[PDB]
C-alpha cells in the first residue's frame, strides 16, 4: 500500500500501482531511495512551546523503527531529557545503532520534569521523529532529533549551536519554560521568540553583566514592546 | 496526479547523504585512518525544478498513512526491507 | 488569600523517615517559593530546606544535607518534604512555608525578578513528628 | 554567617505599655533585610515586618519598628493582652537565612 | 501430491491476522490514536473446502523438516527472509 | 529446501521445485503468506499432564526463530515459570520483540521446580514454540505460547481465562501436578481432566465454600469413578 | 518404615551459616511433611520452620524469620536446612522430623487431605552444630 | 581479468561450511536431539584447478575495498542483505 | 560497487557489472555464497609479536558485521582479553549471536594490559576479523578469531590446542610477550618462533621438570643459537 | 498461642509404680489435637501418643492417656526402667505448634 | 644509576585511603621487581607487598592483605600504592624500592633467571604519610 | 617463617674502633641469602652486603661479613663517625622477606 514517486526527469509522479507502465525503468537498486523530509519544509510552527503540543505520551503500543538513506538539513532540532517528579526516567535509553540527526543549525535542548503517563512519546500527527538515518515513531532519550516524514522514490536513468530550556510540566497542556542563560540565570520563554532571538539576548545579557552573581536565581521577563528578530 | 495542498512549501533541498565515492587515498577506506562517523556526509542544494521538490514534499506527506499501517501489521523492530520488496513488486507484475 | 495545608501527626521508629505533604491551595504553585522548617519544643524555628517548583530544585541546611529530600508535583499542587535518619531528638513540628519573589534589577529588555528564599507570608498549621519505639 | 541576638529575654510589662524589643548582628544585614515575627504557642509565627521597616499584611498600625547595618528594633505602642507573644528576628539579606533565638513579652 | 495422513484433522480454520484496512477515521493509522496491539488483530472461519485445509495441515507437518535444517544452517537470530528468498527464486527460475 | 504450498482454487498443489511450471503465477509478494498452524488440529493431547512430555532441556545448541503473518486460534496455549531447586531461573526471560500468543481460549500456566539440565527448553518432536508473530525453536520465560508448525504458501490471484498449575519436577519423567483454586487449595491433577471439568470444579468449590480456611493447604483427591465432562 | 538420616557434626565461626542435610529414605518424599527442631542443651525442642516438598514452599518460626531457609530438592530425596546469623547461643542439636498429613473433610467430588505441620513420626539422629572462634 | 598479484598463495583450499544434508535418522534435524552447534560443519580439499584458488585469493583482496565503504554508508549493524540485493540487480539488468 | 567473481567452470572472472553478459546463468540463489578467506593464505606473518603491530585503537567510529557461509580452516587464530593497567577492559563484549571461528589448528589466547586509546580495536590494512559466520571490523573480547577477507560468488551451474601468552603494553609498539608453560614457569617470546617450537619447548620443561617449583616466577630465556623447527 | 505447662518437675517413683503426667494449657487445644513424646538424652523424642488419646505406632500397652479442653494427662501403668525419661507435650490443633517444658521421670 | 622518585607529604582522614606514587627513572622498568616497605617512627622497616610490571602481578603481606593495592603502568615508567583502612597507627614514612633478579639454572635451551621479592638496591627518598582528624 | 634477632641492641664503641655486629636465625636460611643494610635517620637504609658475603655495588671495603645456616655477622674494621648507622639484617632465602628489629652503633 506504499506509494512511490517516480521521477521522469524534473517531472515527478505518483507511481501507477495497478498499471504495467511499461515506460518506467529500474536498472539496479541503486535507484531506489528513501529520503527523509522534515515538517519545518510545510511551515509547521518550530519555537518550543508549541513543538511540544505535538508530542504525547500512550501505553500499550510498541515503537517501530524505518531507515532511510538522505535527508535534508534541519533549521531546529530537538533534544529532551524529561523525569517524572520522583526522578524516575519518561523516555527509554535509545538502543545502540541510534545517533542523532547529523545536521542541525539549532538544537533546541529541553530539560525538565512532568507527568508522563505512557510508556513512550509519540507523535501526535504521525510524524516520524528523525534519527541519524533512522525514522522512529518514538522519541529517545538525550538523542538529537527532526520531525519528519519518508517519501520512498525511483530516481531519473558543520558548526551548529546549542540553546538549552527548562521546563516543568513537560507532558501536560499547561506547562512552562524557560530559557537559561547560566546556571542560575533565565529569560521567560515566549512563543513568539525565534531561535536568533534567543542568542541575542545571550549576548546581551553575558556583555552587560546583568547575570545572577548571588546564590539566587533570576528570571528576566521581556518587555512585550520590544519587538523580537 | 500530485495535489501539493500544504499551507507552504520550501522550495529549496539542502540535503545530505552517505553516498559518497570513499575512495581517494587508498586509507580512506579503512575504519582505522577513515573519519569519524560525523564526517561521512556528503552534501549538496537541489532547486524546485518544475516542481519537483513541492510534488516530493506532498508525496512524503501522502506515504506516511501508508506506511504507518504498514509497521504497525509487523514485528520487525528495524525495517530495512522496504526498497527490495518494491524492486522484487516490479519485477513480477512486469514479469 | 493563599493558604497551607499539611498532613496531621505522625510517628516513626528510630532508623526510618518522615514524609510530611503540603498542599498549595487559595492560589497555584505559580512562581512562588516553598521552604520547610523546624520547630523542636523549647527551641526556635529552623530553616532545614526548601524548593523552588519553576526550576523544579531544592536545596538544604548544612545540617540536613543528606537527610532531607524536598519534592515537588505541580499536577496535585503539593510540596513534599521527607527526613531520614530519625532519632527521638527530631521530635518536632514542622512547618511548610511560602513566601515571594522580590524584584531585582532592571533594563531596557525587561525586568528582573529574584529568587531565593526570603521571608515567609503564609505558613502551614505544623506536622507534629515524634519518634519513638 | 551573620548570627542575631535578641533581648531582653523576657521584657515584663502591664498591657496596654509599650514594648521595645532589639535584635543585634555580628555582622550587617544587607539591604537591610531583616523580619520580625510573633508566635503564640501552638501557632505557626506570623510575619509582622520585613525589609526592616516595611509592615506586612494584615498587620495593625500599632506594630512598627526601623534599622540598619546591625542594628534592628520592633516596637509595639501600647501592647494588647492578644500580643504577648515570642517574637523573633530573621534576617534574609545574606543566605542561608539566619534567625534570633526569639524573646518573649510577658504580662506585668 | 498431498499424502494427508494424520491421525485426526481439525476441518475448520478459524484464523487471525494483521492484514486488515487499518484506514477509516483519519485518525486510525496514528500510533497515538490507534488500538493497543491487542486488538490490531482482525479474524474470521475458512471452511475445508475441497480438503484445502486438511492438505495445509499436512504441508505444514511436512515443512518443519526442511524448515528446522535451513535455520540451523545460519546465524541470524530472526529470519524474516523466507518469503523474500522465495520469490527471487521464482523468478530466476522463470528468467 | 522448503517446499511451498500453491493453491489454484480450492485445490492445494505442494509445488514442484525443478519443473517450470508456466501454469503458476505470482502478481506481487502480497500473495506469499507464511501461516502457522497449531498441532492441537492434528489431535494432539493437550492436557498439562501429557504435554510436557513432548518438552526437554538441552544445552550447545543456540535458539532460532522465524515469523509468520496468519495463525489459527488455540484452544489450549501454555505459560511456563519454572526454576531450579535452589531459585534460579530454568528459563530465559524473552528478548524484546517477544510476545504472547494473542488468541487462546484457555491458558494453562504452569509455575513450579524441577530439574533444568540444559541451557534452553527444546521441544522434542522438532515443532515450533508459537509466540505472537513469531516461531521459536525454544521456551521462553512467562511469555504465553502454542505449539506448531509454519506451511509457506502462495494464495489465489477477546475473553479468555486463566487455569493455574503448581508443579513439581517439572523437567524430568515422574512428576506432579496441582490444580490451583486458591492459595491455600488445591486439587490433584489427573490426565483425564479438560480444561472444562477444571473450571466446574473451581465454581464448586468456590460455591460450596470447601476451602481451605485455615493456616494450610488442602488437596482434594477426585473420585474415580466421577467421570469428567 | 521411612527413616531420616542426617549429616555429621560441625563448627562454626561467629556470622556466618550452618547447612544441615537430611535425606528422606525407606520411602519417598510423597506428600510428607518435613520440618526442622532444634534443641539446646538443658533446653526443650523448638520448632524452628518446616517445609512441604509437593508445594515447594516453606514457612518459619517468628524468631528465625530471616535467619532461616529451608529447601529441598526431590531427585535426591534431601530436605536441607540453612540458619545464618550464628552466635555461640545457637550451640544446639538440630534435628530434621517427618510426619503424615491429616485426613479433612469429604464432599460427593471426592476426599480432602490436609498440610501444615503437625506431630512428627520420623526422627532424624540429629547434627550437632557449635558455633565458635 | 584477475591481477593475481599476491607475494604468496597457498594453493590448497581447505574448507568448512553448514551447507550439509542434514537428514538421515529422522530425528537428526529436531535440535533436541541433534548436535552441538560446533559439530555442524562439513568440510573436504579444494585442489587449485587452472589457477581458481590463487584467482579466488585475489578477488576477496580486491573486494575488500568495496565492502568497507559500504558497510561504512549503511545502519545495519549486521547486514545479510548482500546477497539478495545481488539476485536483485542481476535480474534487474537483465529485465 | 561490490565485484562478484564468476566461475564458468575452473575458470574464475571478475564480473563486467556494465557489460549484459547473456552467457552468465543464476538458476537460483543457492548459487550465490559468500566466502571467507583467511590472510595467512597470502603468507603474512602470523607469529604474535608480529600480528598485533596491524591491529590498533580508535575512537568514534561504530563496528560493523557481514557473514558469510563457508571458509577455510585457520592454522593460526587468535584470542583476545586486554585490560587497561586500572583494570578496566579494552575490549568489549561480543554481542549474543558471535562465536569464534570453528577450525584452527592453534589458538594464541593473549592476555595482558596496555594502553587502549580508542572506543574498539580495528584492522589497520582494512581486514575484516572472522567470527563464527561472521566477519566483523571489531576485536571482541574472549571470542577467538580469524584475520581475512570476504569474496562474493556466482558457482558454476576437531582437535586443536592452545597456546598461551602473558603480555604488557599491547596496544603500543614497544610490547612485551612471554610464552606461558605453568602458571609460574614462562619463555621469552621470539618473533622467530613457530607454533611448533613452542610446543616442543613445552614437552622439553615439564619433561625435564625445569619449571618454578618455588614461590617466585622463572623466565627461560632462548639461547640464539638453537635453531626453532 | 497456646501456651502448655507440665508438672510435677521431677516425679520420683519406684521401677514398677505407675507414673501420671499432667500438662495443661492456657487456652483450648482444637480438637483434642496434644501429642506426647518420650526423650532419651542423645535422642530424638519418639511419639507416644497423639491426638490426645490416640497410640502412637509401636508403642506398647502400657502407655496411655487422655485429655480434652485444656487438660491433657499421660500415664504408664507401670513405670518400666526403660521409661524413666524425659516427657514432653506438644500441641498442635492451633498453628504454629508450641510446646511445654517437659518433666522428668526418676528412680526412687 | 637508576632512582625512585616519590611524591611528597600527604595527610589522610581515618577510613580512608592514601596514594602514593613511585617513578623509575634513570632507566626503565625492564624486568625489575619493585616493592614497598613501610616504617613507623620507633619501628623496622616492613614489607607491605609488591609487583613485578612484567607479568603484570602484585601480592601482599598477610596483614595488607585486602587493605593494598599495588599497580603499574608502563608508559609512565609509574608504580602506585594504596593503603585503605587508615587509621592513626597508620602514619609512617612509606619507601618504594627496587631490586635484580636472581640467576637461576641453565639448560641447553637457554638461561633461567628468577623472579621474587629479594634484597634491594634502589631506594626512594619516601613519603610521610600522616593520619588524622 | 624464619625469625630474625640481632645483637647487641646498642654497641657502645669509640670511632676508629671496631664494630661487630650479630644476627641469629631461628631457622636456616637458605643458599644463605641474608642482607645487611646501613640507615641514618630521615633516610632509607642502604644496602651494604647479600648473599651473606657479597658486597653491595659503591661499599667501602672497610665493610665486611660472612655467614651460614643461621648465623650471621656483619663487621666494620674501624667505624668512621658517617658509620654509626642503624643496621638491620634480612633474609630472602625464603618467602616472605623477613628482617630483624635493628642494632644501633653509638660514639663512646
Ligand atoms: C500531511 O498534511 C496534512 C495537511 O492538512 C496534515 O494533516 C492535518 O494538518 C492540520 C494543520 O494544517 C491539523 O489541523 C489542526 O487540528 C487540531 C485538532 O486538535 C487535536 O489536538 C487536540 C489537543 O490539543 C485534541 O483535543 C483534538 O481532538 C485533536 O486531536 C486543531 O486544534 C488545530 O487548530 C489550530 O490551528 C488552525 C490552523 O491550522 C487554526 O485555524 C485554529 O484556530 C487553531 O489555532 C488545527 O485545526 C490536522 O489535525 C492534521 N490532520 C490529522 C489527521 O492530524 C498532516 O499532519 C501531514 N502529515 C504529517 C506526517 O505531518
Ligand atoms: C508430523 O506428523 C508426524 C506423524 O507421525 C509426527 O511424527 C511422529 O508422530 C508419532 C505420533 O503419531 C510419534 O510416535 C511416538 O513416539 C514415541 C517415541 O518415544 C520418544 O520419547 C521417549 C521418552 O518418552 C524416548 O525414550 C524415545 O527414544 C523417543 O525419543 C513413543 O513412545 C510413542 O508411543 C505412545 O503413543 C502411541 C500412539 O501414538 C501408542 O501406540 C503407544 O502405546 C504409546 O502410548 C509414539 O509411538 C513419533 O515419535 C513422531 N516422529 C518423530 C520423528 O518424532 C511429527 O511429529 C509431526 N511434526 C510435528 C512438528 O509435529
Ligand atoms: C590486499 O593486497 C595488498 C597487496 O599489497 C595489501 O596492501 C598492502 O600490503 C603491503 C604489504 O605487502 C603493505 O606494506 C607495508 O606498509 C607499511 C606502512 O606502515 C604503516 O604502519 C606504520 C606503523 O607501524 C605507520 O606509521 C604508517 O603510516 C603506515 O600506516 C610498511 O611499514 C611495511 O614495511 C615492512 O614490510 C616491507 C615488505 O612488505 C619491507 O620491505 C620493509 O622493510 C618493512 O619490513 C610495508 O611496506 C601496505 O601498507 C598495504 N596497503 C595498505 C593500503 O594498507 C592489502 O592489505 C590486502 N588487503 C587485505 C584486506 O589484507
Ligand atoms: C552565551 O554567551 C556565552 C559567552 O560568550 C557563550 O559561552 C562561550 O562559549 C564558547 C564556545 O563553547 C567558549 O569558548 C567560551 O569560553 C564561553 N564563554 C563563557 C563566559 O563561558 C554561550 O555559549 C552562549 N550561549 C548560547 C546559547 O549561545
Ligand atoms: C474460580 O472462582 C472464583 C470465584 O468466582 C473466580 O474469581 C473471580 O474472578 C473475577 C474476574 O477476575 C473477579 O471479578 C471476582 O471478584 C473473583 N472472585 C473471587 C472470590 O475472588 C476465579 O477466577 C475462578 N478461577 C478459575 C480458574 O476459573
Ligand atoms: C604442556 O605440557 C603439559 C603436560 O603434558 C600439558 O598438560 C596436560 O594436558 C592434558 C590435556 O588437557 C591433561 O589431560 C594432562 O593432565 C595435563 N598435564 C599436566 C601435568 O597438567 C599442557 O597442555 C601443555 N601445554 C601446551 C601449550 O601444549
Ligand atoms: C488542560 O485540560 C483540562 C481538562 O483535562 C482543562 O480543564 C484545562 O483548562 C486545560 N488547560 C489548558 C492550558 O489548556
Ligand atoms: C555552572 O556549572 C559548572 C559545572 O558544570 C560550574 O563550573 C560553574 O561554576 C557553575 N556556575 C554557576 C553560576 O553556578
Ligand atoms: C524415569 O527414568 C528412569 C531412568 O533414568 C527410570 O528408572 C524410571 O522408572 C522412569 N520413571 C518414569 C515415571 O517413567
Ligand atoms: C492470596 O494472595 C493475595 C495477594 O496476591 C492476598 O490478598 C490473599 O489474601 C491471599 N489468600 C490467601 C488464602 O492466603
Ligand atoms: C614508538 O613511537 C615513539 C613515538 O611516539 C618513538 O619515539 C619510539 O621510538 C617508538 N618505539 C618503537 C619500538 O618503535
Ligand atoms: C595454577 O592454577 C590452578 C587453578 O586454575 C591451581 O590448581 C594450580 O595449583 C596452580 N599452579 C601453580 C604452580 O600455582
Amino acid at each position: 500500500s506504499i506509494p512511490l514517486g517516480v521521477i521522469h526527469n524534473s517531472t515527478l509522479q505518483v507511481s501507477d500501482v495497478d498499471k504495467l507502465v511499461c515506460r518506467d525503468k529500474l536498472s539496479s537498486t541503486n535507484q531506489l531511495r528513501s529520503v527523509g523530509l522534515n515538517l519545518e519544509g510545510n511551515g509547521v510552527a518550530t519555537d518550543v512551546p508549541s513543538v511540544t503540543k505535538r508530542w504525547g505520551f500512550r501505553s500499550g503500543v510498541p515503537p517501530k523503527v524505518v531507515n532511510y538513506e538522505a535527508g535534508e538539513w534541519a533549521e531546529n532540532c530537538y533534544n529532551l531529557e524529561i523525569k517524572k517528579p520522583d526522578g524516575s526516567e519518561c523516555l527509554p535509553a535509545a538502543p545502540d545503532g541510534i545517533r542523532g540527526f547529523p545536521r542541525c543549525r539549532y538544537v533546541h535542548k529541553v530539560s525538565g520534569t512532568g507527568p508522563c503517563a505512557g510508556d513512550f512519546a509519540f507523535h501526535k500527527e504521525g510524524a516520524f521523529f528523525l534519527y541519524d538515518r533512522l525514522a522512529s515513531t518514538v522519541i529517545y532519550r538525550g538523542t538529537t532529533f527532526a520531525e519528519g516524514v519518508v517519501a520512498f522514490l525511483i530516481l531519473p536513468q558543520y558548526y551548529s549551536t546549542t540553546i538549552r530550556y527548562q521546563a516543568t510540566g513537560f507532558g501536560t497542556n499547561e506547562t512552562e519554560y524557560l530559557f537559561e542563560v547560566d546556571n542560575l540565570t533565565y529569560v521567560q520563554l515566549e512563543s513568539r521568540f525565534t531561535p536568533q532571538f534567543l542568542l541575542q539576548l545571550n549576548e546581551t545579557i553575558y556583555a552587560s553583566g546583568k547575570r545572577s552573581n548571588t546564590t539566587g536565581k533570576l528570571i528576566w521577563k521581556v518587555n512585550p514592546e520590544i519587538d523580537t528578530t | 496526479v500530485i495535489v501539493n495542498a500544504q499551507p507552504k512549501c520550501n522550495p529549496n533541498l539542502h540535503y545530505w547523504t552517505t553516498q559518497d565515492e570513499g575512495a581517494a587515498i587508498g586509507l580512506a577506506w579503512i575504519p582505522y585512518f577513515g573519519p569519524a562517523a560525523e564526517g561521512i556526509y556528503t552534501e549538496g542544494l537541489m532547486h524546485n525544478q518544475d516542481g519537483l521538490i513541492c510534488g516530493l514534499r506532498q508525496l512524503a506527506n501522502e506515504t506516511t498513512q501508508a506506511l504507518q499501517l504498514f509497521l504497525r501489521a509487523t514485528t520487525e523492530l528495524r525495517t530495512f526491507s522496504i526498497l527490495n520488496r518494491k524492486a522484487i513488486d516490479f519485477l513480477l507484475q512486469r514479469w | 488569600q493563599v493558604q497551607l495545608v499539611q498532613s496531621g501527626a505522625e510517628v516513626k521508629k528510630p532508623g526510618s523517615s518522615v514524609k510530611v505533604s503540603c498542599k498549595a491551595s487559595g492560589g497555584t504553585f505559580s512562581r512562588d517559593i516553598f521552604s520547610w522548617v523546624r520547630q523542636a519544643p523549647g527551641q526556635g524555628l529552623e530553616w532545614m530546606g526548601g524548593i523552588i517548583p519553576i526550576f523544579g530544585t531544592a536545596n538544604y541546611a548544612q545540617k540536613f544535607q543528606g537527610r532531607v529530600t524536598i519534592t515537588a508535583d505541580k499536577s496535585t499542587s503539593t510540596v513534599f518534604m521527607e527526613l531520614s535518619g530519625l532519632r527521638s531528638e527530631d521530635t518536632a513540628v514542622y512547618f511548610c512555608a511560602r513566601g515571594p519573589p522580590l524584584r531585582g534589577e532592571r533594563s531596557w529588555f525587561g525586568e528582573s525578578e529574584k529568587y531565593d528564599y526570603f521571608y515567609m507570608d503564609v505558613w502551614g498549621k505544623g506536622t507534629t513528628v515524634t519518634v519513638s519505639s | 554567617q551573620i548570627v542575631l541576638t535578641q533581648s531582653p529575654g523576657t521584657l515584663s510589662l502591664s498591657p496596654g505599655e509599650r514594648a521595645t524589643l532589639s535584635c543585634r548582628a555580628s555582622q550587617s544585614v544587607s539591604n537591610s533585610y531583616l523580619a520580625w515575627y510573633q508566635q503564640k504557642p501552638g501557632q505557626a509565627p506570623r510575619l509582622l515586618i520585613y525589609g526592616a521597616s516595611s509592615r506586612a499584611t494584615g498587620i495593625p498600625d500599632r506594630f512598627s519598628g526601623s534599622g540598619s547595618g546591625t542594628d534592628f528594633t520592633l516596637s509595639i505602642s501600647r501592647l494588647e493582652p492578644e500580643d504577648f507573644a515570642v517574637y523573633y528576628c530573621q534576617q534574609y539579606g545574606t543566605s542561608p537565612c539566619t534567625f534570633g533565638q526569639g524573646t518573649k513579652l510577658e504580662i506585668k
